[PDB]
């Protein structure tokens, strides 16, 4: 039986997410052109679409139930660990099996290998990110269980600085027996089979995929002149 | 806790 306040959470979900998430993906104009060429002429671009992608991720945590109960620090160390890993998830929406490219309407705005190598980024992460989208789009989550994800993995109690785990841990199961209820209750099998499991999996990718990009961050941070490419909210959340 | 941005973006 799914929970009435269950299918309340559902909903506040999924409306947190069409509010911070445009399928059109007009805002990206904004952002300073892609070159394509010349190294790191990408970054530019992709920089300024991390940094977009920080504030929808923080708009989305807004409305997770629960959040707002925890400290403000609690929510600074939650937002600055898993807002690389909630983008990774969150853009698996716009990844396209047919290119192995993240789809933005746009040749422009289509994102793929080479791209992402312009940014600055070694295969090292490369190879395991392309493969994490694949995993993710086999699943052919529902949006319920897409967006259910994310708030999972933005409070999660293990992440580090937290303040005080013993309440983030309650937010975050309240959210997972959600997700159990749904998949039972609202997926159907052979999808629906060891769902949970491999969602859960995901999550364990996507804290390896964060150590990888902290060292490429590092990396191509390391040096002022690339640094200065970065938003102010990027070298915020992720190094200055 | 030098993160001002990402606090006054919160609330
Ligand atoms: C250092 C370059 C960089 O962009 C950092 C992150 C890199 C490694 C990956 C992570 C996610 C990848 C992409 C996501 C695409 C979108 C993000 C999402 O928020 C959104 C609104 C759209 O779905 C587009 C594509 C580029 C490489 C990225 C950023």
């Amino acid at each position: 039986k799914l929970s009435e306040e269950q299918q309340h959470i559902i909903a506040i979900l999924l409306d947190a997410h069409h509010k911070t998430y445009d399928p059109t993906y007009a805002d990206f104009r904004d952002f300073r052109p892609p070159v394509r060429m010349s190294p790191l002429s990408m970054l530019p671009h992709l920089a300024d679409l991390v940094s977009y992608s920080i504030q929808k991720v923080i708009g989305f945590a807004k409305m997770i139930p629960g959040f707002r109960d925890l400290t403000s620090d609690d929510q600074i160390v939650l937002l600055k660990s898993s807002a690389i890993e909630v983008i990774m998830l969150r853009s698996n929406q716009s990844f396209t099996m047919d290119d192995m490219s993240w789809d933005c309407g746009s040749q422009d705005y289509k994102y793929d290998v080479t791209d992402v190598s312009k940014a600055g980024h070694t295969l090292e992460l490369i190879e395991p990110l392309i493969k994490f989208q694949v995993g993710l789009k086999k699943l052919n989550l529902h949006e319920e269980e897409h967006v259910l994800l994310m708030a999972i993995c933005i409070v999660s109690p293990d992440r580090p600085g937290v303040q005080d785990a013993k309440l983030v841990e309650a937010i975050q199961d309240r959210l997972s027996n959600t997700l159990q209820t749904y998949i039972r209750c609202r997926h159907p099998p052979p999808g629906s089979h060891q769902l949970y499991a491999k969602m859960i999996q995901k999550l364990a990718d996507l804290r390896s995929l964060n150590e990888e990009h902290s060292k490429q961050y590092r990396s191509l941070s390391f040096q002022p002149e690339n640094s200065m490419k970065l938003t102010p909210l990027v070298l915020e959340v992720f190094g200055n | 806790k030098n993160h001002p941005m990402l606090m006054n973006l919160l609330k």
